[PDB]
RNA sequence: ACCUCGGAGCAGAACCCAACCUCCGAGCAGUACAUGCUAAGACUUCACCAGUCAAAGCGAACCUCAAUUGAUCCAAUAACUUGACCAACGGAACAAGUUACCCUAGGGAUAACAGCGCAAUCCUAUUCUAGAGUCCAUAUCAACAAUAGGGUUUACG
RNA sequence: CCGAGCCUGGUGAUAGCUGGUUGUCCAAGAUAGAAUCUUAGUUCAACUUUAAAUUUGCCCACAGAACCAAAUCCCCUUGUAAAUUUAACUGUUAGUCCAAAGAGGAACAGCUCUUUGGACACUAGGAAAAAACCUUGUAGAGAGAGUAAAAAAUUUAACA
RNA sequence: ACCCCUAUACCUUCUGCAUAAUGAAUUAACUAGAAAUAACUUUGCAAGGAGAGCCAAAGCUAAGACCCCCGAAACCAGACGA
């Protein structure tokens, strides 16, 4: 049902966070914060990481 | 653990304690949570943070420690810019 | 067969009249066995723990349930016309004073 | 606590034409509230006819045949069987 | 072990043989009164405070509102903002004394000023400090001023027709509490104008420490029946002016009721400085404010499931000591 | 048959408390993506390991849920991170039968015989008067039941 | 003495198993639980011993410890004297009956399983003999004294 | 001297043994706690100690004081035997 994913920021380059998302839908793209930059950005997935 | 080695006739030290704990001058024992690199998805931020943290060994686990390992382990050692140099001595103690 | 369960330790940890700091858990509970009042707080396991240093006291307190919250509510309205509920709460009674003004310097 | 005179304070469970026929329903209602009875139930049952009910039960006879008689004083009524006249309407009873 | 109750408890009377027949409360906000006034009676269990805590004047103002409502027709309603001044003044006029005594409750004046008991201050006070041409700065009873802003003596009206105006800080400052400090002290005024009247003790501003916090002025104003003697020079010697209102209203206020009163809260300003400097002649003291230090428990010899961070907490202080070597 | 985790009773009022005792369930979902950093002070499943709560501060706005999980070393990863129904669930990196052809160390801490306790079952005697005995409860049988006693049985311990 | 000979050597093989562990005298001294290829063992905890440092320790009194019995916790006074911490350890971690509250089983067991409290595994007197019921504990000598627990009771069917 | 009264050998193993649980005919001689880290103790010296190296935010050097015996079936190497 779930799927696991690593999402990877644009801008503040190499913090990647894993997260939950459904097997079935859409790649996903997501507002959060990166403490390097210290603002938030727009991360992508990339490369699902184990599944369940 | 080899009271008496085969041809020193030394006690030997478990190389494991060595590998995973710090022994500070006074003797405390500090070690790296257990699970901390593993499964941090499921786990809740302040579990993680929990997990993060170093920690100081119960008194027996201490006296173990020491027993395992050889006087060498527990001598005085004046690094450079050890980020622990500052714990190894116990400052304002009363009983 | 079944399961068999550990003890789960909880309730009272710190009794009225005894002096609490700042942070210690009160009790413990789950469901609401006491309310937090007067300084007290909540978990998110519905711990009470003290937000001040002082005096831990219990009371039984006229309760009202928040507006929101749409059980309580319900609860509340079904209710007869001169009734009130009622509910008991822990709170510290602070000992120390927050503030001593002090003399720094005659300038 | 329960050895203390305090033991039941906390103690709650212990006290736990078819718009004219509409309007007349409603009035019928507000009538029975104000009397201090229990309107139980109201439904919306199906040129074109048009019904309503107010379900009532309990009310002593002097009581029942006053507020029958406040009723009376159009269109019809249907609740022993008291019809009456001027879509429709049928207050049915259970005293 | 079953005890009876002390008194009787609650939800015992409308419980009742059947539940069906009641009111209930079908809203929330009737239930929310009910809690408030339960809140408010005493009760045998402790419990929260325990410890923590005509006619023709009637008739003229009904018509005067039917007078309005034809006027008003209404259409207006269906948007008319009031004059605000209009109410002050009859605020003034009719309960503004009522008022004024849960504010003195609050601030602490009867208790302190007073030693307890309270009075009605029914002759209204009206004082304002003069700032440059205009507005002069009210003394509204309660309200923030800087000493700056009451560096010279202000203006006073009443409209009565003896009196006695007087102005103290109740804190007690710099030397140990339980005392007070005047600014002045008007005697045997013959009615509104200050002038007139005598002067004992002359204006001081306000002279509040710095950092010390917010400092609690206040204006008394007495009905003189007979005309009575006071008691010293212009001083500025801070031994002197030391006095407490308690005794004073005492030992020699017996012909004397307090009839008009105005607070007024100081904060420290640049002009504080020049008052300690120029005329109290002496070096002004500072005042912090310090919080007492954070607790932790006894220092442990194995600490156990702490951080490394135990031995950071038991320190003095933060730069690396070197025993002996 | 079960072996890990949770809720309810036993365990009625601070915790704690067993059994191949009685009963429910879990090994997930859903919403977010500041499920950001850190940090006083506590609790803790009776050890340890694991768990839990958390004021202030700095960053920002203007979590729900009972259980819903698994160590170390190793792997896989530029790194962040991710790896078992390792379900015998504190996990040996990977292991099956059979032995009247058997052996050794032990054990009455655990059976078969025997004893012993108990007496479910069993055997007997009273009480009771339903009913059979052409009628008639007691010549003779005897239901429902009750009160005692025995230690033939098969069990149980 | 063939399910795989015999001899020597490795070999003082290895045994969580059994048996055995030798001068005197004194003192303190008993079985909450954990995990565990683990329940014939172990390692933590608990209890126990010693040497320290210390300030409180036990008894506790009003207040107080939800809703859906017995009692306990907390606890100032008070009677007392110790308890907490530090430094070293070993050993117990296969228990029994009695009273009480329960559970399984037969409302069986000298049956099995929890909890509270006794006792025993440590002398004595009693209850016939007796582990666990009752009286009783700090020691030695006396050809002195007062006590404690402490010895089962019954006997019975007329009737007009 | 017996006769009177009191008196359930010992060790081990046990929840519990006079036990009808083990062992022991008796004498003789032989026959079983051995190891340092870390503690404590008393000396020595002491911001140093130690007969190089090692340790040292009162240490260091010194001694003293703790840690059994008997027993398989077995495995393998090399000889010797029809
Ligand atoms: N899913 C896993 N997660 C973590 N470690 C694993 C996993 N599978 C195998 N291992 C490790 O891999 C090692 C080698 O086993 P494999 O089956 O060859 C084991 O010692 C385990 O520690
Ligand atoms: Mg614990
Ligand atoms: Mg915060
Ligand atoms: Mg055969
Ligand atoms: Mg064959
Ligand atoms: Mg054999
Ligand atoms: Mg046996
Ligand atoms: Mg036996
Ligand atoms: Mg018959
Ligand atoms: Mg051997
Ligand atoms: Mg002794
Ligand atoms: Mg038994
Ligand atoms: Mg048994
Ligand atoms: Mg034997
Ligand atoms: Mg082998
Ligand atoms: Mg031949």
């Amino acid at each position: 049902k779930n799927i696991l994913v690593r999402m990877v920021s644009e801008a503040g380059t190499g913090f990647c966070f894993n997260t939950k998302r459904n097997r079935l839908r859409e790649k996903l793209t997501l507002l959060h914060y990166d403490p390097v930059v210290k603002q938030r950005v727009l991360f992508v997935e990339k490369k699902k990481i184990r599944s369940l | 653990l080899t009271y008496f080695s085969a041809r020193k006739g030394k006690r030997k030290t478990v190389k494991a304690v060595i590998d995973r704990f710090l022994r500070l001058h006074c003797g405390l024992w500090v070690r790296r949570k257990a699970g901390y690199k593993k499964k941090l998805w499921k786990k809740t931020p302040a579990r993680k943070k929990r997990l993060r943290e170093f920690v100081f060994c119960n008194k027996t686990q201490s006296k173990l420690l020491d027993k395992m390992t050889t006087s060498f382990w527990k001598r005085r050692n004046w690094y450079v810019d050890d980020p622990y140099q500052k714990y190894h001595d116990r400052t304002n103690l009363k009983v | 067969l079944g399961g068999k369960s550990s003890g789960r330790r909880q309730g009272i940890k710190k009794m009225e009249g005894h002096y609490v700091h700042a942070g210690n858990i009160i009790a413990t509970q789950r469901h609401f066995r006491w309310h937090p009042g007067a300084h007290v707080g909540v978990g998110k396991n519905k711990c009470l723990y003290a937000l001040e240093e002082g005096i831990v006291r219990y009371t039984k307190e006229v309760y009202v349930p928040h507006p929101r919250n749409t059980e309580a509510v319900d609860l509340i309205t079904r209710l007869p016309k001169g009734a009130v509920l009622y509910k008991t709460f822990v709170h510290v009674v602070p000992a120390k004073p927050e503030g001593t003004f002090k003399l720094v310097a005659m300038l | 606590y329960k050895t203390k005179p305090t033991h039941g304070i906390g103690k709650y469970k212990h006290l736990i034409d078819m718009t004219l026929a509409e309007s007349y329903a409603q009035y019928v209602h507000n009538l029975c509230n104000s009397l201090s009875i229990k309107v139980e139930e109201s439904y919306a049952m199906p040129l074109t006819t048009h019904e309503r009910v107010v379900q009532i039960s309990g009310l002593s006879a002097t009581f029942a045949e006053i507020f029958l008689e406040i009723i009376q004083s159009g269109v019809r009524l249907s609740v022993x069987x008291x019809x009456x006249x001027x879509x429709x309407x049928x207050x049915x009873x259970x005293x | 072990r079953r005890t009876p109750p002390l008194g009787p408890m609650p939800n015992s009377d409308i419980d009742l043989s059947n539940l069906e027949r009641l009111e209930k409360y079908r809203s929330f906000d009737r239930y929310r009164r009910r809690a408030e006034q339960e809140a408010q009676a005493p009760h045998w269990w402790r419990t929260y405070r325990e410890y923590f805590g005509r006619t023709q004047q009637l008739l003229e103002r009904k018509q005067a509102i039917q007078e309005l409502r034809a006027n008003v027709e209404e259409r207006a309603a269906r948007t008319a903002s009031v004059p605000l001044d209009a109410v002050r003044a009859e605020w003034e006029r009719t309960c503004g004394p009522y008022h004024k005594q849960r504010l003195a409750e609050y601030y602490g004046l009867y208790r302190d000023l007073f030693h307890g008991a309270t009075f009605v201050p029914r002759v209204p006070l009206h004082v304002a400090y003069a700032v440059g041409e205009d507005d002069l700065m009210p003394v509204y009873c309660g309200n923030e001023v800087t000493p700056t802003e009451a560096a010279q003596a202000p203006e006073v009206t009443y409209e009565a027709e003896l009196w006695t105006l007087l102005l103290t800080s109740l804190d007690g400052h710099l030397l140990e509490p339980d005392a007070e400090y005047l600014h002045w002290l008007l005697t045997n005024i013959p009615g509104n104008r200050v002038a007139e009247g005598q002067v004992t003790c002359p204006y001081l501003p306000p002279f509040p420490a710095r950092g010390s916090g917010i400092h609690r002025l206040a204006f008394l104003l007495f009905k003189q029946d007979q005309p009575i003697d006071f008691s010293p020079s212009p001083c500025y010697q801070l031994a002197q002016r030391t006095f407490r209102t308690f005794d004073f209203y005492k030992k020699h206020q017996e012909t004397m009721t307090p009839a008009g009163l105005s607070f007024f809260q100081c904060r420290w300003d640049d002009s504080v400085t020049y008052i300690f400097h120029q005329l109290l002649d002496m070096r002004e003291p500072v005042f912090e404010f310090v919080r007492p230090p954070p607790y932790h428990p006894k220092q442990k010899r194995f600490p156990h499931r702490q951080p490394l961070r135990y031995l950071d907490r038991y320190r003095d202080s933060h730069e690396p000591t070197y025993g002996i070597y």
